[PDB]
C-alpha cells in the first residue's frame, strides 16, 4: 500500500524510481508532508507523482522546501488537486536556485489560479535556467508567451551544452471511440512539382549568411558598395593621418569647465525666434 | 517521411506519400472531473485522444491548441508522443516529420515547435508549412488565395509562388462551433433545449447533416414562409424526430453575415475580396480565378456557388471568379503536406539536426519562410 512505499522511500531502496501516488483515497496533508521530508534527504527518486488526491498548498509548502532541500527528482507532478497560487507560488520560488527539477505540472487545480498568481509564475521563473516542462495553461497571453520562450531558453543551453562536449574534439558525432477514417492507394493527384523546381531555383533573395555579426550593421554591401562615394581616398595620393603637438587625457580644467557648463545649461537659456515657413 | 496536421480540434498524421492519414483522432487530453474523483482513472494522470472521448464523464476535456495555436505546450507534447508512438506506432527517430502552422503564428511557437521535435523526439529532419498553403498544393496550385474556415477561426490567405503573403492575411473570428453554438441558440428558441456536450455534438450533426447556403438569402427565406419545400425531419436517439426548416441556411448564413451572431466584422466573401485587394495588381486576376475552400466549415452545399456570386458583385466587371472546392477539403490540409513530402525535390528543403544543432531552433524562419 502506501506504507509499503514510504518504507522504500527512507529506506533508501536502491529500486524504486517512481513514486505513484495517483488517485489514492484518504491521503492527508501530513501524510503527505511527511513523504515530503521523507524525500528530504532521499537520493533514489526521480519522479514522484500524487494526482488527484485533495493536496492542498501545505502539501505545497511541504513539496516545495522539500524542493530547495533535494538534489534527484526531475519530475513533479501535483495535477488535479484543490491547491492555489499561494500553494503554487510557494514551490514557484523555491526554484529560484534549484537545478535539478526539470518538469512540473499542476494542470486542473480547483479554482481559476488568477492573473497576479499568474504574472508572478513568470517573473518569478525568470532566474530559472532548468526547469524543460511546465505543466500549465496559461489564460494569459502576455504571461504564457513570456513563459514559453524560457523554456525555449533553459531548453537551447542544453543544446549548447551537447554543442560544447558532445562534438566538439570527442573523437565522433469505458464505451465507444467513434472511429470511420479511410483506407489508402497512395497518389495520382500532382502538379506542385514545378513549384519546387522553382523552389530549388530562387531564394535567398539579397544577401544573408556569416557566423555572429559582433561588429556594425552587416549591410548587404549593396548599399556600401553602391553609394561608392564614402570609399575615402586609398591606394594612391595623399597620405592624410592627423599626429599633432603634444596633448593628453589627464585633468583638464578648459574643457571640464566647459562640460560642467554644458551640463549646467538649457534652452531655456536662449533668446526665443522662430522657424515655421516652408519657403516656395 | 512523416505528415502531422494538428487541429484546434481535430488531429490527423499518417505517412507521407499515403492517399489519407492512417491516424486521426481528436487533439484532447482529459483529466478527472473533480470531487472525489477516484473510482474512474486507474494510475494514470490524464487521457489522450479517442479514450479520452469515451471517457467524456469524469474527464474535463482540453485542447492544447486553440484557435490554431499551440497555447498548451506540455499538452501538446502530450499529444505528439500518443500520435508517434501509440497511434501511428512508429519510432520519430526514424523519420523525418513534416508540421502544420496557422497563419500568423509568433515566431516563438514556431521556435518550440521546432526545437520539441528535435531535442525532445530527436527527428532526422523536419519542415513547418502554413496549412492555407498546403491546401493550395493540393489542388495542384502554386498560386492562388485560400480560405480556410476551420474549427475557432477562419483565414483568407493570399499565396504567391508557393508563399503566404503576411500583409495581406486576413483573419475573422467565426468558424465551426460558432454555427454550432448559433444552430443551438436558434432551435432552443423555437423548443427543444440543447445545452450539455453529450447533446451538443448532435447539434453538429442536425447542422452537417442538414445546413446549407443559400445563393439569394431574402428569397429563401421567403420560399421558406410560403411553402414547405425546405423542411426536413430529423431522428433524435430517443426516437423523438423534430423538424427543421428557415434554420438549414439561417445557421451558415452566419459566415455570410456575422451581425446575426452580433458582430460588427464582415463575412467570409468580403474577407476574401478585401484581401485580394491589399494584394498586387499583378496577381489579382489569378487570386480571383483560383480562390480555394478548405476546412470543415466549407462543406455546406453551395457555398461556392454564393461565393462566387458575392465575389463578383465586389469585383470589378472583366475578372473570371472561379471557385474551387477540392472534395476531401476535410483531409487536404494533409494531403497536400503528404504529396509534398514524397517530392523528390523537396528532400533539400528539410531541416537537418546538424542545422538545429548549430544554430537552435531559430534556424526555422530562413529555412521555412
Ligand atoms: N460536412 C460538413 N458540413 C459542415 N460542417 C462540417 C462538415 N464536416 C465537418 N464540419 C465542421 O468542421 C468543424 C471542425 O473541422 P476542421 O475545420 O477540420 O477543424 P480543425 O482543422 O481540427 N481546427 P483548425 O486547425 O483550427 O482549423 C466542426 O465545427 C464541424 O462541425
Ligand atoms: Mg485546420
Amino acid at each position: 500500500v502506501i506504507e509499503d512505499a514510504l518504507d522504500k522511500i527512507k529506506s533508501n531502496d536502491p529500486d524504486t524510481t517512481e513514486v505513484n501516488l495517483n488517485n489514492i483515497e484518504n491521503i492527508t496533508t501530513q501524510t503527505l508532508t511527511r513523504f515530503a521530508e521523507a524525500l528530504k534527504d532521499n537520493t533514489v527518486v526521480k519522479t514522484f507523482s500524487l494526482a488527484n488526491t485533495h493536496a492542498d498548498d501545505s502539501a505545497a509548502m511541504a513539496i516545495a522546501e522539500m524542493l530547495k532541500v533535494n538534489e534527484h527528482i526531475t519530475n513533479v507532478n501535483v495535477e488535479s488537486n484543490f491547491i492555489t497560487g499561494k500553494g503554487i507560488l510557494a514551490i514557484m520560488r523555491a526554484l529560484q536556485h534549484n537545478t535539478v527539477l526539470t518538469e512540473l505540472r499542476f494542470h486542473n487545480q480547483r479554482h481559476i489560479m488568477g492573473s497576479q498568481v499568474e504574472m508572478e509564475i513568470v517573473k518569478l521563473l525568470k532566474e530559472n535556467t532548468t526547469l524543460l516542462r511546465l505543466g500549465y495553461h496559461f489564460e494569459l497571453p502576455g504571461p504564457r508567451m513570456s513563459m514559453t520562450s524560457i523554456l525555449t531558453r533553459n531548453m537551447d543551453k542544453q543544446r549548447q551544452k551537447r554543442l560544447q562536449e558532445q562534438k566538439q574534439q570527442e573523437g565522433y558525432d469505458p464505451p465507444p471511440p467513434p472511429p470511420p477514417p479511410l483506407p489508402e492507394k497512395k497518389l495520382i493527384t500532382r502538379n506542385i512539382a514545378e513549384v519546387i523546381k522553382q523552389q530549388e531555383s530562387a531564394q535567398r533573395a539579397l544577401q544573408n549568411g556569416q557566423g555572429s555579426g559582433s561588429g556594425g550593421s552587416v549591410g548587404s554591401q549593396p548599399n556600401s558598395i553602391l553609394k561608392e562615394i564614402k570609399n575615402s581616398l586609398r591606394s594612391v595620393q595623399e597620405k592624410k593621418m592627423e599626429d599633432s603637438s603634444r596633448p593628453s587625457t589627464p585633468q583638464r580644467s578648459a574643457h571640464e569647465n566647459l562640460m560642467e557648463a554644458i551640463r549646467g545649461s538649457s534652452i531655456k537659456q536662449l533668446k526665443r525666434v522662430e522657424v515655421p515657413e516652408a519657403l516656395r | 517521411a512523416l505528415v502531422v496536421d494538428n487541429g484546434s480540434g481535430m488531429c490527423k498524421a499518417g505517412f507521407a506519400g499515403d492517399d489519407a492519414p492512417r491516424a486521426v483522432f481528436p487533439s484532447i487530453v482529459g483529466r478527472p472531473r473533480h470531487q472525489g474523483v477516484m473510482v474512474g482513472m486507474g494510475q494514470k494522470d490524464s487521457y489522450v485522444g479517442d479514450e479520452a472521448q469515451s471517457k467524456r464523464g469524469i474527464l474535463t476535456l482540453k485542447y492544447p491548441i486553440e484557435h490554431g495555436i499551440v497555447t498548451n505546450w506540455d499538452d501538446m507534447e502530450k499529444i505528439w508522443h500518443h500520435t508517434f508512438y501509440n497511434e501511428l506506432r512508429v519510432a520519430p527517430e526514424e523519420h523525418p516529420v513534416l508540421l502544420t502552422e496557422a497563419p500568423l503564428n509568433p515566431k516563438a511557437n514556431r521556435e518550440k515547435m521546432t526545437q520539441i521535435m528535435f531535442e525532445t523526439f530527436n527527428t532526422p529532419a523536419m519542415y513547418v508549412a502554413i496549412q492555407a498553403v498546403l491546401s493550395l498544393y493540393a489542388s495542384g496550385r502554386t498560386t492562388g488565395i485560400v480560405l480556410d474556415s476551420g474549427d475557432g477561426v477562419s483565414h483568407t490567405v493570399p499565396i504567391y509562388e508557393g508563399y503566404a503573403l503576411p500583409h495581406a492575411i486576413l483573419r475573422l473570428d467565426l468558424a465551426g462551433r460558432d454555427l454550432t453554438d448559433y444552430l443551438m441558440k436558434i432551435l432552443t428558441e423555437r423548443g427543444y433545449s440543447f445545452t450539455t456536450t453529450a447533446e451538443r455534438e448532435i447539434v453538429r450533426d442536425i447542422k452537417e447533416k442538414l445546413c446549407y447556403v443559400a445563393l439569394d438569402f431574402e428569397q429563401e427565406m421567403a420560399t421558406a414562409a410560403s411553402s414547405s419545400s425546405l423542411e426536413k425531419s430529423y431522428e433524435l436517439p430517443d426516437g423523438q424526430v423534430i423538424t427543421i426548416g428557415n434554420e438549414r441556411f439561417r445557421c451558415p448564413e452566419a459566415l455570410f453575415q456575422p451581425s446575426f451572431l452580433g458582430m460588427e466584422a464582415c463575412g467570409i466573401h468580403e474577407t476574401t475580396y478585401n484581401s485580394i485587394m491589399k494584394c498586387d495588381v499583378d496577381i489579382r486576376e489569378d487570386l480571383y480565378a483560383n480562390t480555394v475552400l478548405s476546412g470543415g466549415t466549407t462543406m455546406y452545399p453551395g457555398i461556392a456557388d454564393r461565393m462566387q456570386k458575392e465575389i463578383t458583385a465586389l469585383a470589378k466587371s472583366t475578372m473570371k471568379i472561379k471557385i474551387i472546392a477540392p472534395p476531401e477539403r476535410k483531409y487536404s490540409v494533409w494531403i497536400g503536406g503528404s504529396i509534398l513530402a514524397s517530392l523528390s525535390t523537396f528532400q533539400q528543403m528539410w531541416i537537418s539536426k546538424q542545422e538545429y544543432d548549430e544554430s537552435g531552433p531559430s534556424i526555422v524562419h530562413r529555412k521555412c519562410f
